[PDB]
């Protein structure tokens, strides 16, 4: 009893995020089968086992510990921050007094995995690609944590269950869609743009299980960004305008993350690459000053509250 | 400096008899810390004094006759399980079970000092 | 309760980063060693605030400040190293 | 809540905001008026600090910052150093084509960090403000940007300064642990004997690591190897400003964190300062003989004069106060910024810093030769100049406290300082038509900007190296009234 | 009970009210504690001491039990305890003490309108407080919440 | 120290086998019979539904029986 | 007290032992000089420390009045003046 | 319990071998990634030290902001070069004797006996319990002066990093 | 017990302790004349610190400087804060005052050996200390923070 009741939320959460990344794979396949025109559900597990059962493919470079732990840290930098999501008023993994702050730290250790990937690969291709991916993970972190800060400033709390409860006071208008739609646009562009999805490799020596690690790390990055879209702006389990409340609230937040998956994949297919110059022109000279701007706006607005 | 006490040799049974009375008198007055809910000093003191008791009981039993061995080891392992459940209800902090097992370890330390 | 061992680890960092700060070929290894020294002092402040000072988190507030100044020192030291890298050919 | 006691630093942050507003609007059309608003920000900060003269020694912020008369005096000395050193880089920036903007920012924020280190009372600010000042120091040292030696030297300085502050703050951590969880200097000695840790190895390691970190800040002869290597390639105005301001703020801290939280271990405290002082007085003045550079041997002379200051640190308030240390820091600023003003003018007219280029300055420029010779004789102290009476007040207080082996070594090394000073004065007085250098013969005083403020501040430093030794009684009369240092 | 939610606890015996949809969370030693989703100090919480007493009147007088309850068992040393007036009710057959204090740290302006009870070898110490910057608006509302603790068997 | 439920068995396991058995064939059937008869609003809400309702479809993924007869043919194999 | 992150250590242990175990079951069973992005990260590090300062203030702004408001207002004024400095100079340039 | 302090000793061994990887490896890249491993272990030690906002702050700021720029400057390999950088007979001597003084200082000090003292200023004032709120009330207005000073420090750090790193 | 740090003083005028509710041995020798000591401010006292039997282990006259203490915020023993400020209505001290105090080990550091540098201890368990406080002055600029 001393470890079973403690392990089973971790086990159920790992199984839930494996089912969620299965959803994201087959749901991008479904939107590509809608915009591009059963067995297909297990085709994603067939993809996972094709990427799983393969060759190690190690070249003659002598960075074997970094070659091992590169995609491993790239996975850890998303997987360690799934202890953070209040799917309902219960069934969150930890109490987590600093809710989203740990997510910002674990999403900020992702360029460590990107540079370890850029050095684990003995190729100038993946070297330049790891430089670009680490630099865009660095570059898009600041308006990300700015709108994180602005929502946590509206709530006056960092713990995610407190802000999820705090969004349900005025009602349907009490959500952060009607409190910060500007910061919602900030969180939209930071969520889509950081994971090398809305703009755009660097896996030219990683293959076998390591390529599958980068695969699942990217799509779990999409999963956790979507679940923070749910627990920040759309609401956690409240539809205001025992045991069953948890079961309906997990359905509410999964409908909200399916909403953001459809919006994100559609916006991916209807926008091209920013060509790497408008990318930084956005994230430094435009996105960061307007994130500071609506930070000042929400700072002036919480005086009366 | 318990890290050097690992490097130092073990205590005397009479030294254990002194430290068990000291441990009793120190468990008397953690009531200042329970009602203020200073659970970090409480887990410090419980883990330290359990680390003292684990080397103290087996050392202090060696001056007692065989009439005292049975009931002494009975009350001693009663104290061990009470202190371990107190450890469990301070590392899962609730005030009620903590003060309840605190009174349990007081009414189990009151006769180990009696030996 | 061995929890005073983290101070021994702190002194271990404070000696090894100082040894690496004395014998260092380039500058950035010695800068990383300086950062390990700031870590040693930093975890010392965090340990002492954990032990003694929990109403005020003065050691933890100073932890935030010393990691801020560690960041500023590392940023300007790497700025100097990068300006050397620009100014060599 | 109202911290009105930190209004001279409020004038500094106001000047910083005006600096950034000018640094955002036009960026090219304001060289001299920016210097005007910065120098008048200094003058307004000085007159605010004089308007707040007779105020109580009130700890203004929430147990964080003490505006003592002692701290007011040391803030006044940092403001005086910044005022008398701020015209010494109005020609260096236009000569080396750097940015006068953000250089004024660096000087203002180094002055800010020094003035907060003077009044710092929590152990937090005795790390924030010195290393505020030290990050400003690294930005001021890495500022020429034309070579490899200056940048390598300031990178080694950044390594040694980070090591310096980190040893100092490891000692501060042993304070914070051995003295319970207490900070605030007044409360730390309470925290040692609340926890019964006065007779502890932990507080001994605290004192040793703190005094090693301060000796790194004071460049005393164990921890002194940075100043000559880092004052070659780093530019002469920031050599002046950083050496003088660093050592006055480090003596501020070296009184501050050594009398109030360390009056119980004062025996080993005096012994450690006596060891570092005697080695510093010997070795600074004994290296500075044998160097063909000018700023390196000036750095060692600064080491020797700070070793003279440590005699005033070791004596208490009673048997010859810290007032002698105060007036010698005033004399030290006054007769050292004049020396560096002359060294700057040899380099705004020649370009070199080699000491053997000085042969023939009396024939070419008797004014600059007279100013430099008189500043060096003030630093050595043969006639009644300022530095002789400063060393006299120091050795008086040390002899009255009974520190015989401090005063005698200070006198022998004062003679040893007299040697390399008159070694310099051989060159800038004589000249024999081939001992003159081709870097000297083409002196060209007339290709110059205008009636500069370098010459004005230089002659103010020359008069302040001559007459306050004569007029010392008002300075001692205004320095003896600093009895609240405790 | 104008707009109040009677959260009972039939196992532990306590039951009291809440103004308007205050949330749910685990407190460190209180059970429900139900903070108000916007403020950080406005919450009402109650805890337990397994005593062997029966009345709050026999353990000590009210004016003297509030003294060693606030000055010695509530107030941290860095804050001062401005104990205001104390009041007593009788619900069915048991005394029901209710008092007021303000913990004044040099930061952190706050206060608490705490009440105390006993029964069933437990000991109820229902604490409600809010900020000191806004307390005269939130005085009578938290008062009429706080006096509504019932002890039922 | 609450234990507000005190139910030993047949509280969430019943709801789990209900959601894992009754739901997924009707969900997959609604995915089949409404594959073309849909607005993009309807495809939007069906995509949200199949995203919410994923891990119950594990016992219905390899099995496929009533799927292919777009005529009135005879089993001439 | 090891209750807030008591499940998080086991979460870390499972998540840290799973990639090496995946590597074992996959092994048994079958010179540029660009410093522009460097300059972006060099602006990033100090803006990130300033966000770290902005984190517990906005955590604890509710208990404080307009005083902490003007505290962090001066702080973000320093931040946006550094940002305007980054605009007007050759800082980003991309 | 024993899992806590055994995790402490495990973090200690891994962090000391990572620090010796920072100091004594031929690759500076290997040293920088061992630094990243060390700082992850530092954040885990601060989780063990019941200082969780501190833990994730050090994890956010000091590999996410520091070690990224560290590995940037390390892969862009530049050039090579009485407490001073003169070794093989000095730093070993002072390293061993300062190590021996610190080992005789930490191990020979009843730390828990000092934890028994000064216990009144850690009784955890009852109206708040949350760590980040307590950091914010002790940081914003209590130590207001260094909070206002690091704004100026990081301002000057950014401005000087621009004015140096471009040239 | 040992490590008493021998500082031979002249002793202080003995008196009877008018006890408190919290068991404090309390004897106000010399009534000060001035303001009362404020709660939470830095104050400067002199004292000679004694054990049960009266042997000295600490003194402010050993350090030849008044010990600066922020009293009332719990940075010291509660015996100090209850014998200088007064907890149960005990009258607070005025400036230039002298007072003997018998600190009970309930108020003092329990049976816990307060201070143990190397094997030996500074204070033994249940020492029931004797403080002889010479409350001389308030710190000149001092705040309640």
């Amino acid at each position: 009893y001393g470890l079973i009741w403690i392990f089973v939320p971790i086990f159920s959460l790992v199984l839930g995020i494996i089912t969620g990344v299965l959803v994201i794979v087959w749901l991008e396949r479904e939107i590509s089968a809608g915009i591009q025109q059963p067995l297909g559900i297990l085709q994603a597990l067939a993809d996972g086992t094709k990427l799983l059962f393969k060759e190690n493919l190690r070249p003659s470079r002598g960075n074997t510990p970094l070659f091992s732990i590169g995609p491993s840290i790239a996975v850890i930098s998303i997987l360690l921050s799934y202890s953070v999501i209040p799917f309902s008023n219960h069934l969150v993994l930890a109490d987590l007094n600093i809710g989203i702050f740990l997510w910002i730290a674990i999403s900020s250790i992702a360029p460590i995995g990107l540079l370890m990937s850029g050095y684990g690969s003995n190729n100038k291709y993946s070297f330049l690609g790891g430089l670009r991916a680490a630099a865009q993970s660095i570059s898009y972190e600041i308006p990300l944590t700015l709108c994180v800060l602005s929502i946590s400033l509206l709530s006056n709390s960092l713990s995610t269950v407190d802000i999820v409860e705090a969004q349900s006071k005025y009602g349907f208008w009490g959500w952060n869609l009607w409190r910060q739609p500007i910061g919602f646009i900030i969180f939209l562009i930071s969520s889509l743009a950081e994971c090398e999805r809305l703009p755009f490799g660097y896996q030219t020596e990683y293959s076998g299980i390591k390529f599958g690690l980068f695969y699942v790390a990217s799509y779990l990055n999409l999963l956790i960004s979507s679940l923070f879209v749910t627990v920040l702006y759309l609401g956690g389990w409240n539809i205001s305008i025992q045991i069953f409340g948890t079961t309906i609230g997990i359905f509410i937040t999964l409908a909200k993350t399916y909403l953001f998956l459809f919006v994100s994949i559609a916006t991916r297919w209807t926008l091209p690459r920013l060509r790497m110059d408008q990318l930084l022109n956005l994230g430094w000279k435009f996105l960061l000053p307007i994130s500071l701007g609506n930070l000042l706006l929400t700072t002036s607005f919480q005086l009366f509250s | 400096f318990i890290k050097e006490k690992y490097f130092m040799p073990g205590l005397s049974p009479e030294d254990a008899a002194a430290r068990i009375k000291q441990t009793a008198e120190g468990l008397r007055d953690m009531r200042e810390m329970l009602d203020h809910m200073s659970w970090r000093y409480v887990i410090f003191y419980i883990r330290l004094k359990q680390a003292y008791l684990s080397q103290d009981l087996t050392n202090a039993m060696n001056i007692l006759p065989e009439s005292r061995r049975n009931d002494y080891v009975q009350a001693a392992n009663e104290l061990v399980e009470n202190m371990s459940e107190l450890d469990f209800y301070v590392r899962t902090p609730k005030v009620y079970e903590s003060y309840l097992y605190y009174e349990k370890t007081l009414k189990s330390i009151d006769n180990v000092v009696e030996f | 309760m061995i929890l005073e061992h983290v101070l021994v680890l702190s002194a271990y960092l404070f000696l090894i980063g100082l040894y690496g700060l004395i014998t260092s070929r380039n500058m950035v290894r010695a800068l990383m060693c300086l950062e390990l020294i700031l870590n040693a002092v930093n975890m010392n402040f965090v340990t002492f605030s954990d032990f003694f000072d929990n109403s005020q988190l003065k050691g933890e507030i100073f932890c935030i400040f010393v990691i801020a100044i560690a960041a500023a020192e590392a940023a300007i030291g790497l700025a100097i190293v990068s300006s050397i890298y620009r100014n060599r050919k | 809540f109202d911290g009105s006691f930190i209004f001279p630093e409020c004038i500094l942050i106001f000047g910083l905001i005006l600096l950034l507003m000018i640094d955002s609007t036009s960026d090219q059309k304001d060289i001299p008026w920016l210097y005007f608003i910065s120098s008048t920000s200094f003058v307004m900060s000085i007159t605010a600090l004089l308007f707040r003269w007779r105020e109580e020694p009130m700890i203004s912020f929430s147990g964080n910052f003490q505006t003592n008369n002692f701290n007011e005096i040391f803030q006044f000395l940092i403001l005086l150093c910044s005022t008398l050193c701020i015209p010494l880089s109005v020609e260096y920036i236009e000569c080396t084509e750097m940015a006068i903007t953000e250089f004024l920012l660096f000087i203002l924020t180094a002055t800010l960090g020094g003035m907060f280190l003077c009044g710092a009372n929590d152990l937090i600010t005795i790390f924030v403000a010195p290393e505020c000042f030290s990050l400003c120091s690294y930005l001021l040292s890495g500022y020429t940007k034309k070579d490899i030696r200056s940048n390598e030297a300031t990178m080694k300085y950044l390594l040694m300064g980070g090591a310096s502050s980190s040893i100092l703050v490891h000692g501060f951590s042993w304070l914070y642990g051995s003295s319970g969880g207490e900070i605030e200097l007044q409360e730390i000695v309470n925290g040692l004997i609340n926890t019964q840790m006065y007779n502890s190895p932990g507080i001994s390691i605290a004192l040793i690591f703190i005094t090693v970190g301060i000796g790194f800040k004071l460049s005393l002869a164990p921890s002194h190897q940075w100043t000559p290597d880092v004052y070659e390639d780093s530019p002469t105005p920031v050599v002046a400003f950083l050496s003088v301001t660093s050592k006055v703020a480090a003596s501020a801290s070296a009184t501050r964190i050594f009398d109030i939280p360390f009056y119980f271990s004062s025996n080993e405290w005096h012994l450690l300062l006596e060891i570092l002082a005697i080695l510093s007085m010997i070795f600074g003045n004994l290296i500075a003989i044998t160097q063909t550079s000018m700023k390196r041997m000036l750095a060692y002379s600064s080491i020797g004069q700070i070793g003279y200051v440590i005699i005033g640190i070791i004596v208490g308030d009673s048997n010859g106060g810290y007032a002698s240390m105060i007036t010698y820091m005033l004399f030290y600023i006054a007769m050292n910024l004049g020396t560096f003003a002359c060294i700057i003018l040899f380099g705004l007219r020649t370009g070199t810093d080699n000491i053997r280029d000085y042969a023939g300055l009396y024939t070419k420029d008797p004014f600059l030769a007279l100013s430099l010779a008189l500043c060096l004789l003030s630093l050595g102290g043969l006639p009644p100049l300022a530095g002789f009476f400063g060393k006299l007040h120091l050795f008086w207080c040390g002899w009255q406290a009974g520190l015989y082996f401090l005063v005698s070594i200070g006198l022998l090394t004062s003679v040893l300082s007299i040697y390399y000073y008159l070694k310099i004065i051989k060159l800038l007085m004589t000249g024999r038509n081939q001992e003159i250098t081709p870097h000297m013969r083409n002196y060209r005083i007339s290709p110059l900007r205008s009636n500069n403020s370098i010459e004005l501040s230089m002659i103010v430093c020359v008069i302040a190296s001559t007459i306050p030794g004569i007029s010392m009684n008002p300075i001692i009369a205004i320095a003896q009234d600093t009895l609240f240092s405790f | 009970p104008k707009s109040y939610s009677p959260f009972v606890d039939r196992e532990d015996g306590y039951s009291y009210y809440y103004p308007s949809d205050w949330r749910e969370f685990d407190f460190r030693a209180h059970d429900s504690a139900f903070k108000d989703r916007y403020l950080q100090l406005q919450n009402v919480r109650v805890r337990f001491i397994p005593t062997e007493k029966n009345d709050i009147h026999e353990v000590g007088p009210m004016e003297e039990v509030v003294y060693d309850l606030v000055k010695h068992k509530f107030a941290a040393p860095n804050q001062v305890a401005t104990i205001y007036d104390m009041k007593e009710r009788v619900e069915d057959g048991k005394n029901y003490y209710t008092f007021e204090y303000g913990l004044r740290t040099p930061i952190y302006a706050t206060t608490s309108f705490a009440t105390v009870a006993v029964g069933n070898n437990r000991y109820y110490t229902l604490i409600v407080g809010a900020n000191e910057r806004r307390w005269r608006k939130v005085k009578k509302q938290l008062q009429v919440v706080a006096d509504s603790l019932k002890i039922l068997q | 120290n609450q234990q507000e439920l005190s139910s030993v068995v047949l509280d969430i396991g019943i709801i789990s086998v209900w959601y894992f058995l009754v739901m997924p064939p009707i969900i997959m059937n609604w995915l089949r019979v409404r594959w073309y008869r849909r607005k993009f609003f309807e495809m939007y809400l069906q995509f949200m539904f199949v995203f919410m309702f994923f891990p119950g479809l594990l016992l219905w993924a390899p099995f496929l029986n009533f799927r292919k007869f777009p005529r009135d043919p005879n089993m001439k194999n | 007290l090891l209750y807030e992150y008591d499940i998080f250590w086991a979460f870390l242990l499972i998540s840290s032992a799973i990639p090496v175990l995946a590597f074992l079951i996959s092994g048994v069973l079958s010179l540029q000089f660009r410093i522009r992005y460097y300059m972006f990260a060099l602006v990033f590090v100090v803006f990130d420390v300033e966000t770290v300062f902005l984190y517990p203030w906005a955590m604890s702004f509710d208990v404080l009045g307009v005083s902490a408001f003007i505290e962090a207002f001066i702080f973000v004024l320093i931040l946006i003046l550094g940002l305007v400095y980054a605009w007007r100079k050759g800082a980003l340039e991309w | 319990g024993p899992i806590h302090d055994f995790l402490l000793v495990f973090l200690g061994s891994g962090l000391l071998v990572g620090g010796l990887g920072v100091v004594l490896l031929p690759n500076p890249i290997f040293s920088a990634f061992s630094l990243g491993f060390v700082l992850v272990c530092i954040s885990l030690l601060y989780i063990l030290s019941n200082s969780h906002f501190v833990a994730a702050a050090q994890l956010l700021i000091y590999v996410g902001a520091i070690n990224v720029l560290i590995i940037f400057a390390v892969m862009f390999m530049n050039d090579s070069e009485n407490l001073w950088t003169i070794g093989n007979g000095i730093t070993s001597l002072v390293c061993t004797t300062i190590l021996f003084l610190l080992m005789s200082t930490i191990l020979d000090t009843s730390w828990y006996g000092v934890i028994w003292t000064t216990k009144l200023n850690q009784i955890l004032e009852q109206d708040l319990i949350s760590n980040s709120q307590q950091i914010g009330i002790h940081l914003s207005t209590d130590f207001f002066l260094p909070f206002e000073l690091i704004s100026i420090i990081l301002l000057v750090a950014l401005i000087g990093a621009i004015s140096v790193a471009r040239q | 017990a040992t490590r008493i740090d021998y500082y031979a003083t002249v002793g202080d005028p003995l008196c009877e302790y008018s006890y408190a509710k919290s068991g404090l041995g309390f004897c106000d020798l010399d009534v000060g004349f001035g303001d009362e000591a404020p709660r939470g401010v830095l104050v400067n006292i002199h004292y000679t610190a004694r054990f049960a039997d009266g042997t000295l282990f600490d003194s402010s006259y050993k350090r030849a400087r008044p010990l600066t203490m922020r009293i009332g915020v719990g940075k010291v023993i509660r015996g100090l804060d209850q014998g200088i400020l007064g907890g149960e209505g005990v009258p607070p001290m005025r400036v230039g005052g002298k007072r003997k105090l018998q600190i009970p080990p309930k108020l003092a550091y329990g049976p816990e050996p307060a201070g143990c540098f190397s094997g030996d201890c500074n204070i033994p368990g249940n020492a029931t200390l004797l403080y002889d406080i010479n409350f001389v002055e308030i710190y000149p600029g001092s705040n309640t923070r």
